[PDB]
């Protein structure tokens, strides 16, 4: 996806 | 909802109910997946929260006659609230639960982009406003996910709706000139999801509005683009 968000 | 139609189960599986414990199991908002233990919602639906110890939060729910003491819920290690809020109407209308477990994605839960700090410029002719609340302004929570189509407004339309109020490039607006389609009682936290190039986007969390429905007043909404720093900030913490 576009924006990334840690796991 | 008002003037809204049932949702199909998985349409909108970013979807999830956040519920109390305290006095007693409760629906309290709507929010958002959009990390694997990260929900957005909003900071208006923790008023008098003084623990995230009675929060639950439930993904891949059509109706919310699936919940009972049986079903599986994701508890909440931390409420973050944006520190400049004091109230929806003022803005900064935005909150981060942490949750207690790793949410597994797959076709009945799953995350919501955020929107790109490119996407800052682009249109949105394809919004929807979900949630379990209110019908009409006095009603009840709904079983079955409610979905509305409703079209994006100019913050400079919204303003001259908004007499008395200051609507901010971190508010963003939603309605039908004549009403009739819109978010109520329940639906706030939620999210205002905006599919653009095959992707759908968190353009905006239900924040607030004068009733319902109602002509010439568009429902209020946090600006997602806007927080994207935010957002970022507290998760991706070093
Ligand atoms: C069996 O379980 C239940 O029956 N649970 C239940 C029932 C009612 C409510 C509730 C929980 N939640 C709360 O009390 C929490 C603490 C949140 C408080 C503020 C919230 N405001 C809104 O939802 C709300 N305020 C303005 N708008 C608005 C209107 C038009 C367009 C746009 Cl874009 C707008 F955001 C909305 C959707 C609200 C929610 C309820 C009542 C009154 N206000």
């Amino acid at each position: 996806c576009t924006t990334k968000i840690k796991p | 909802i008002v003037g809204g139609t049932a949702s199909v189960r998985g349409e909108w599986p970013w979807q999830v109910t956040l519920h109390t414990t305290s006095p007693t199991q409760r629906h309290l908002c709507g929010g958002s997946i959009i990390g694997n233990q990260w929900i957005l919602t909003a900071a208006h639906c923790f008023y008098g929260v003084e623990s995230p110890k009675i929060l639950r939060v439930y993904s891949g729910i059509l109706n919310q006659s699936e919940i009972k003491e049986d079903t599986s819920f994701f508890g909440v290690q931390e409420i973050i609230i944006h520190d400049q809020y004091k109230m929806a109407e003022s803005g900064y209308d935005i909150a981060l639960l942490k949750l207690e477990t790793t949410v597994g994605y797959g076709d009945s839960q799953r995350p919501i982009c955020l929107p790109s700090k490119g996407d800052r410029n682009v249109i949105y002719t394809d919004c929807w406003v979900t949630g379990w609340g209110y019908r009409k302004l006095r009603d009840k929570i709904q079983n079955t996910l409610q979905k509305a189509k409703i079209p994006l407004v100019t913050n400079e339309e919204c303003q001259k709706r908004y007499r008395g109020h200051k609507i901010t490039h971190k508010m963003i607006c939603a309605g039908y000139r004549e009403g009739g389609k819109d978010a109520c009682k329940g639906d706030s936290g939620g999210p205002l999801s905006c599919k653009h190039n095959e992707v759908w986007h968190l353009v905006g969390i239900t924040s607030w509005g004068e009733g319902c429905a109602q002509r010439e007043r568009p429902g209020v909404y946090t600006n997602v683009v806007e927080y994207v720093d935010w957002i970022l900030e507290k998760t991706q913490a070093v």
